[PDB]
């Protein structure tokens, strides 16, 4: 069994933060060199918001262990930051271990430090404003969903999907009582047709069923009728079939199909739409036969797709053939088949009016990646203004916020003093890491940058102004719009000196001769 | 996980890269001399290609950065239709440029950003480097034929290209609609030489029905179809069919046989002279289509199938969704024609005259299906060529062109981009060095040389390859077409950058 | 960058050079067998390089491309077999240091590769023509140039067999190129070198019929690529197993089959049946071919495909896959199809003239024993291809590498009128010529320094007042003695080796 | 290259390793050495003061500490450790700026910055004193007179340092009223007590027995010759190859100096300062004699600086030769003396001497050396604390706690200068508070208790108090009865200063061919 003990211990516990948290620091800003991923097969891809890149790491150390947990809720309510909080809590730590390097308690420090913290949330508190309202925060929002999705996917992103993201939101954002939370919104990506192009929908939208074209390839009215039962005869998705005896049982079988489709039919006609969504498939012939017959059904629908539409819409799915009625169905305010595309079939389109448990919103794509990237650059967003709609309060920062902070917590360590006054000092120090350690990324020099904004500290406080994250000629965060929800940095606040009181706690380090996994 | 961070990765991202590079310019141009392709998998077995697609996958690529290029390399070899070798080494070169350069602590970042307009700064020039040639016809011919040897060169065919640069040309001097790969019909089939590969001015089938079916029908009225003579497809007339009993298996071939006459006599009833199908047709259809006089074609390519429709203006049977409603390809010949050793049933009168079917004469598949692969790349440019008939002077020439644009840029710009712009304009100048390195020649001069020429801005005098001296860019044929070199000093230009972006790399394996 | 290279480029060139030296000294008659104990640790003895250096080789890719390049000389001439691989490291002998000296190597490729015309073409010179349409010259001539050489055993014999079966089939007065072709060879056991023939139709494998009548005239000559049987389970036979009546009854669908089948075989009919070997088929239905035969169609199964498409060609009868197939086309138009189990031992169906395009030859091989009609092929396989490159090549050269201890002299000479960076090469080029014949001036014995250089000089004065006699082994005329060759041995050695050393240069 | 850029921190690795341990300062700290030298030589050392000097080290980088060592002694004579000691809080910051990226100019420049900032606060914290009055000079004599040798005798050495001073006291406050002026002359015999200061010229000059040259109208003079006779300056014809002809030659060599004796002593000047240029030897030791029989005052080849003190003091020049007379360019002494305190002791005092309104002459006394010693090194920094307070007056603490009170108060100028020094200068702001926690650390076991806290205390106490190492406690430290005048530490700031930016001045260490 072994033990590696305390400053042991903290040297294991500094082996990550350092690098771990300099991946970030490589990759602080657009500007911040991007993160390839290649996989356990060697699959390459591009990341941020390393919680990604951290997660396709494979923790060897506790705190690359932790981080990925740390870096989650920041990724979760806020959505942008993960980059930041690692840094900074990758940061401060490395000040800590100074301090311990200098001999000081990761006791005292971190409570100075948690407070510090504190201290420069109100002190945050007070940067740019603490509201945004529909008309005002959309185009900072549309800046901001711009400069996600015109940073991390597009580089001018689009006014499509700026727009179409901060509405997906928006929509529900309003729905919530100015709150929000993402399954409400869902991005659906599908590839074929262009990144820039996004159907912002309230409900399910997915691919149609139908057999010939010849034979009706319509939706009926803007009502859908969900069925887990058959619009048309159910087949549990595996082998079922027809079958004859005679030429005459041949006839007497077709129109067994007809009827049974008019008994559905008929049933799911009366009840509301006609339009069904039916989980199971059916035969591709009696299909068109159906069409023919009239108003298609959906055949084939996965199981959990049929309760998608199903509570989205306000209704059910209609789980028995005779138990039927327009709450077994669905609610929509709009239903009607589109195409996907020009390049493949009609995607049936649920908008869905008569309610919204899930608005979700289509997305086209050129590719998988950039199409992902998009996603992957929206829920970054959707994230944010998910903060601001919930409470609107921004933050101008990342070249402000934290010389701004990293300023005063440093001031207020000298009327602090005893152990507080290193810590609050050191604290900020982290602080004068990230928009420093972002032009670090940058052509620009971190130290020059640093000095920068730190005589603008000296002419101006809380600015909206700071350093450029965008690589400008303009240095600010105004000029360059470039914002957080004061939310979200003060949600980064939180979670960097959590892990710093984190790998405190306890006194116990002891191991089998395995702390880690 | 494994994360190869910016430097050792942008190391990593060097070692394919820039090895890659080693053998890509080392093949580059046509005195670009071979690299022998090692089959570790498959024996030792040896390979000698002036190609680098072929490299990039006979010993497989681990490295990430060169991992990408082989999409770059492939997509510029796909849709330029040529720069396969070229754009690769392009990426090597810049990587390459910056190594020292970034290993001199220049951020990829002030790199970036500074190559970014760099590589537009090489765009107003190089569209001013756009050449408009091909805008007359006769420019066309020979514009064409300017950059008909130009990609076949690098492509691998160094012999049947001339016979090739007289034949693609044709097919594409016809179109003049648009650069067209569905009306010019491609065939390529044994028999004869390389050098007897064939031009058919028409639609052709490769098919032939022989005289099951008559062979020569003139002022032929075709339908072009899916239509099934044995399996029936849709449109279906009968009860589907079932085995209930030991003897049934008399009802079934009789149930079939009037649906196979029923599509019989209800593509009799397009009075068509020629019959195309691009499924079988079964004996008992195939004996009335040959006593109705109709030649009935089974099984026809698919393409083709379309392509008769198109070339000769006809229309197909939409699976037997057109009973009689399917319009109808009217050719004034069609005639199986013994071309090289075999015969193939051969449709001139078709509707469309830029239509071409270039029948390739194999004397061995071998170099036969290679002869087209490379002859279809000339064939996007040239179909692009069509679209844009313009010109680059090639040989490096355009290169030294861009080279001092951007090498004043670099002292216009300056700044953290000339920094990096510097090291692009070098890349610039290191193109011409390759192929004069390649034909053994001194560089140093040719470029400065080249440098003074385009120093005193001549852009109709370049590094000449053949001789490999410093002459004249009159498209002496050393011009290329405008089209390849935007493309190629596109995407190199650009993953150079992308993968200057990747610093941190996790490699989880 | 370009390091590796050079370095895989000496890599190559160096095992390269290495595999090709080996036979300079078993090059030529003098040229001296090697026993070798192989990988499988037992002997193998030849002399020439190409059998040798198969016969033992690891895998260097440059070495595996000059076991190519000495099987190109092969495959090309049939001739100058070990000549092709001494000329490689020679001219590498010349590369290498002007490589080491710098020269680029795109640039010795097509200084050598220009200079490589500039060789045979003053071979052209250096050319006798020799009647390509006098049957009796050529067979005068490459029998002489086969004097030149080792065999005349079987070959004065057999090249009236080869000089004719080459005229036979020889349209032309330049008697082209003439590939063998048309030249069927075929043995059989018993017979002897003057049974040894040349026959005028196909002979086929044995003949195989069992109740096919022993000779058919005026052969419909049919061909079986499709399975004479009902589907198999464990016969011909159809067997399902359990009890023995429905493998009894099976038999009403499966004899019906093989008889309609062969029924069929007989309704287009066939007077002779070309039936490759059954295992060249998936199987064929005794039960159908005893009743195929018993329709009384002549037939040969157990031949080869291969055979068949010899057949396919020389006489025209087209691939029978199938029944439809079956045409008087496909079928084959025999003037005669007979059988000789005679004249010698062993039996074979003799087609003994037929409707055949490209004239048509066989030649059945015969002797005392097999050896005896193996050294007959190995005379006539000689013959076969001098003959063939005779007529490919107008005139004729003499041999012994003396022509390139002229050549040597006479590019050198102009490789400086030549001047550029290649005459340094050209010269180095013509160069590495003189080492071969001097190898053989060593292999013969001789000094093959001293009498090469000396030749040179000869080879100044009247061209040839001297050459290299192989059974003199020294200064000789090599007109006195016939040593003589085609000139494709000569421009194929050259031709192949230029290319084989060209990529390698450019070669990274 | 590498080379360049390991040597200065190289020299940053030998350097601030040296000036660390360098701090146990004051305390009765940390075990007593025996120092085995890098020669093998044992020797037992203490008080880092002189430890200080008493160094060897190698390398460039480290003996600049002992070149800083020298620097603030001979300045002020007070702070010898204060200069070294804060070199270490130099490059503290120099590193991790170096590890920060800063370039070495702006760290050099940055060690500008902060002094000129820190020479703005010393200043502000500093109480001005009075160089005038007797009072702060007996005070900062007394602190430092309380932190020399001699407590008890701080007393009597006080007004003869308060006075020292006050004899060559210049008007009101200036750089001035150097050491040399002073001549502390070792008296054996009496007591520390009875150590005197003299106005006037007295030298050390000690010459044969007593009486001789206490008369009146004693000139001391200088001789830039010596006296004749035969074989000493004036010929001898007779040759010595024999012990007789050795005898008549020194007989009429003695016989003729005993008439040049008389010629001093006739010339009123009854010190001759005999040059230590031999001219035979010059002046006989058959002179010597006979100069001492008229009852002057020299011994063989006079100590040259007692001769350079006639010459500035007293004015004196070398006359014409005996033979001569004398020019009576010997300056004017109408009382030379020899005191011999309780009998014994050689102390030649020029009373009457023309002075410059200066060269005060403290002559420390005592019957060992020990008592002369624990005088004379004590009322050396009385002279030179007083001197400090003239030339540059005030007081600031000791024992480093008022450079906390800078430390403190610096971070606000490194929190207002806004650039990267801002952070250099706040690098090393908070790096002098390393001097008192380094001071209170070598002396045990279980550290760590009061070290942070040896800095956190006076953050705590603000901007004006802390801790005062001296006394213990926390206040205003400038005045706890602890106390270096304002000259020490903006002496001692500079120095370590001006040599580190040296390091970074330095591309790369070379060696002489």
């Amino acid at each position: 069994k072994s033990r590696l003990m305390g400053l042991e211990a903290l040297k294991s516990h500094i082996m990550a933060a350092k690098a771990v948290a300099n991946t970030m620091r490589t990759s602080l800003g657009p500007n911040g060199l991007d993160k390839m991923m290649v996989d356990k097969d060697g699959d390459v891809t591009v990341t941020n918001d390393g919680a990604t890149i951290l997660s396709m790491m494979d923790v060897d150390h506790q705190i690359a262990k932790l981080m990925v947990e740390l870096s989650k809720s920041q990724d979760d309510e806020i959505g942008d930051g993960t980059t930041g909080v690692v840094v900074l809590a990758g940061a401060l730590l490395e000040e800590a271990e100074q301090l311990l390097d200098r001999g000081i308690h990761p006791i005292r420090i971190a409570d100075g430090y948690e407070q510090a913290a504190r201290v420069a949330i109100e002190h945050l508190d007070k940067i740019s404003d603490s509201v945004l309202v529909d008309i005002k925060d959309t185009e900072p929002l549309i800046q901001t969903a711009k400069t996600t999705l015109g940073s991390k996917v597009v580089n001018s992103c689009h006014r499509q999907m700026a727009e179409i993201a901060v509405n997906a939101v928006l929509t529900v954002a309003d729905m919530e009582r100015r709150d929000v939370d993402f399954e409400l919104i869902k991005v659906e990506g599908k590839v074929g047709g262009r990144l820039e192009d996004t159907k912002l929908i309230k409900g399910v939208i997915v691919d149609k069923d139908f057999s010939h074209p010849q034979m009706p390839k319509k939706v009926e009215d803007a009502k859908i009728a969900i069925l887990t039962c058959p619009f048309e005869p159910p087949k549990p998705k595996t082998k079922h079939k027809l079958d004859v005896t005679s030429v005459e049982d041949y006839k007497a079988l077709q129109k067994y199909e007809k009827e049974k489709f008019e008994e559905m039919i008929q049933q799911i006609k009366e009840t509301g739409a006609n339009l069904a969504i039916c989980q199971w498939g059916f035969d591709d012939e009696a299909n068109h036969l159906l069409l023919q017959n009239n108003l298609p059904a959906v055949r084939w629908v996965g199981g959990p797709e049929i309760e998608l539409i199903a509570i989205a819409t306000g209704g059910r799915i209609v789980p028995r053939f005779s138990e039927l009625t327009a709450e077994k169905l669905g609610f929509a305010g709009l239903v009607q088949e589109i195409s996907f595309g020009t390049t493949k079939d009609k995607m049936l389109v649920i908008e869905q009016c008569k309610n919204s448990r899930a608005v979700t919103i289509f997305i086209r794509g050129g590719n998988k990646m950039i199409i992902e990237e998009a996603k992957r650059s929206l829920h970054d967003a959707l994230c944010v203004i998910r903060n601001l709609i919930r409470d609107n309060r921004v933050v101008y920062g990342g070249g402000a916020a934290e010389i701004s902070c990293a300023l005063a917590v440093s001031q207020e360590a000298d009327k602090c003093p005893t152990l507080e006054q290193y810590a609050m000092r050191a604290f900020a120090d982290a602080l004068e890491v990230i928009p420093m350690a972002l032009s670090e990324n940058s052509g620009m020099n971190p130290i020059q940058t640093m000095t920068e904004v730190r005589a603008r500290q000296v002419k101006e406080m809380n600015p909206a102004l700071g350093i450029d994250c965008l690589h400008k000629g303009t240095n600010d965060m105004k000029q360059q719009h470039v914002i957080e929800t004061l939310i979200g940095k003060k949600q980064q606040i939180s979670l960097a000196t959590q892990m710093v009181r984190m790998i405190l706690k306890i006194d116990d380090i002891r191991k089998p001769g395995e702390s880690e996994e | 996980a494994d994360e190869e961070r910016a430097e050792t990765a942008r190391l990593t991202s060097f070692i394919g890269a820039i090895a890659i590079g080693d053998l890509v310019k080392s093949t580059l141009g046509p005195k670009g001399m071979d690299k022998i392709l090692l089959s570790s998998g498959r024996d030792a077995s040896l390979m000698v290609t002036n190609d680098g697609a072929t490299i990039l996958k006979n010993i497989g690529v681990d490295n990430p950065a060169a991992k990408v290029l082989v999409d770059m390399s492939r997509v510029q070899d796909d849709e330029v239709g040529d720069g396969t070798t070229s754009v690769t080494v392009l990426a090597a070169e810049l990587l390459r440029e910056a190594e020292s350069l970034i290993a001199k602590k220049i951020h990829p970042q002030t790199i970036i950003a500074g190559w970014r307009e760099a590589t537009k700064a090489a765009r107003e020039a190089l569209l001013s480097s756009a050449v408009d040639h091909g805008s007359d016809e006769v420019k066309f011919r020979q514009d064409l034929m300017n950059i008909a040897g130009t990609t076949l060169s690098s492509k691998l065919l160094t012999h049947h290209k001339d016979h090739f640069t007289k034949l693609a040309v044709e097919a594409v001097l016809r179109l003049k609609g648009s650069g067209n790969l569905e009306a010019i019909h491609i065939i390529k089939k044994l028999g004869g030489s390389l050098a007897d590969s064939y031009l058919d001015e028409g639609f052709l089938l490769d098919k032939k029905i022989g005289v099951n079916q008559p062979k020569r029908i003139e002022n032929a009225k075709i339908l072009i179809a899916n239509t099934g003579m044995d399996t029936d497809k849709i449109k279906i007339f009968g009860s589907r069919v079932r085995v209930d009993s030991t003897a049934k298996v008399a009802e079934i071939e009789h149930a079939e046989k009037e649906k196979m006459k029923e599509k019989v006599e209800r593509i009799l009833k397009h009075g068509i002279n020629c019959f195309i199908n691009r499924q079988l047709i079964y004996n008992y259809p195939e004996q009335l289509f040959g006593a109705a006089g109709v030649m009935a074609i089974e099984h026809a390519d698919f393409a083709g199938v379309e392509r008769l429709a198109l070339v000769t203006g006809g229309e197909i049977a939409s699976t037997f969704d057109h009973p009689e409603l399917v319009k109808l390809g009217s050719c004034k010949l069609i005639e199986e024609v013994m071309i090289g050793e075999d015969k193939l049933i051969h449709f001139s009168g078709v509707a469309l005259g830029e239509a071409c079917t270039i029948v390739l004469r194999g004397a061995t598949q071998q170099i036969l299906d290679e002869a087209e692969r490379s002859l279809h790349d000339a064939l996007c440019v040239l179909a692009q060529t069509v679209k844009d008939s313009r010109t680059v002077y090639g040989g490096g020439c355009s290169e030294m062109l861009m080279a001092h644009a951007v090498t004043q840029l670099a002292n216009r710009t300056p700044g953290k981009e000339a920094v990096a712009m510097e090291s692009y304009a070098k890349a610039l100048r290191m193109l011409p060095t390759i192929i004069a390195d390649n034909a053994g020649y001194d560089s140093a001069d040719l470029v400065a040389q080249l440098r003074a020429a385009h120093s005193e801005g001549n852009t109709t005098a370049g590094l000449d390859m053949r001789e490999g001296t410093i002459g004249d860019m009159a498209i002496l044929g050393i011009t290329e077409s405008f089209q390849v070199k935007r493309q190629v000093l596109l995407s190199a230009a650009e993953a150079a950058e992308v993968i200057l972006r990747v610093d941190n790399i996790i490699k989880a394996a | 960058d370009r390091d590796k290279p050079a370095q895989i480029r000496f890599s190559n060139i160096s095992a390269a050079k290495a595999v090709a030296d080996a036979i300079r000294t078993s090059l030529g008659p003098k040229g001296m067998d090697k026993m070798i104990q192989d990988g499988k640790g037992d002997v193998t003895i030849t002399n020439d390089g190409a059998t040798i250096l198969k016969q033992m080789q690891v895998l260097h890719p440059a070495a595996r491309m000059l076991v190519e390049l000495s099987k190109a000389q092969d495959i090309e001439a049939g001739d100058g077999t070990t000549s092709v691989v001494i000329i490689a490291g020679s001219l590498l002998d010349s590369c290498t240091k002007l490589l080491q000296k710098g020269i680029h190597p795109t640039i010795i490729s097509e200084s050598f590769q220009k200079a490589l015309e500039k060789g045979i073409e003053i071979l052209t010179d250096m050319s006798r023509p020799v009647e390509l349409s006098d049957r009796e010259t050529l067979l005068n001539s490459a029998t002489t140039s086969l004097n030149s050489k080792v065999v005349s055993q079987y070959s004065s014999l057999l090249s009236p067999m080869s000089v004719n079966a080459v005229m036979k089939v020889i349209d032309p007065a330049t008697a082209t190129s003439v590939d063998l072709r048309d030249i069927k060879i075929v043995k059989k056991l018993g017979g002897t070198i003057d049974d040894c023939e040349l026959v005028e139709g196909l002979v086929l494998t044995q003949k195989v019929s069992n109740s096919g009548i022993t000779r058919v005239e005026k052969a419909k000559i049919g061909l079986i690529q499709f399975c004479l049987s009902a589907p198999k389970t464990d016969m011909d036979n159809q067997i399902v197993v359990s009890d023995y009546a429905q493998m009894d009854r099976v038999l009403r669908e499966e004899r019906a089959y093989i008889l309609n089948l062969v029924k069929q075989i007989k309704k287009t009919g066939c007077n002779v049946l070309l039936i490759q070997k059954s295992i060249l088929r998936d199987a064929l239905s005794d039960l159908a071919l005893h009743f195929l035969n018993k329709m009384k169609i002549m037939v040969i199964k157990d031949i080869e495909r291969e055979d068949i498409e010899f057949i396919c060609k020389t006489i025209g009868t087209k691939p029978v896959a199938h029944i439809d197939q079956f045409t008087a086309d496909m079928l084959g138009s025999a003037e005669l199809a007979e059988e000789v189990n005679l004249n010698g031992s062993g039996k074979l169906l003799k087609i003994t003239g037929c409707a055949s395009p490209g004239k048509t030859v066989t030649i059945v091989v015969r002797g005392s024993n097999k050896l005896v009609i193996e050294e007959a092929e190995r005379s006539i396989h000689d013959a076969l291809c001098v003959i063939r490159c005779l007529v490919k090549k107008r005139a004729l050269i003499a041999g012994g590498g003396a022509p390139e201890i002229e050549l040597a002299l006479r590019l050198t000479e102009y490789s400086r009128t030549l001047s550029g960076m290649e005459s340094y090469c050209v010269r180095a080029f013509a160069d590495a010529m003189e080492v071969i014949p001097s190898t053989l001036a060593e292999n013969a014995g001789l000094n093959p320094i001293s009498t090469v250089t000396e030749l040179r000089n000869r080879h100044a004065q009247g061209e040839k007042t001297a050459g290299i006699n192989v059974r003199k082994g020294g200064i000789s005329n090599i007109l006195e003695e016939l040593v003589v060759q085609p000139l494709l041995v000569s421009v194929s050695a050259l031709t192949l080796a230029t290319e084989t050393v060209r990529s390698i240069l450019k070669i990274d």
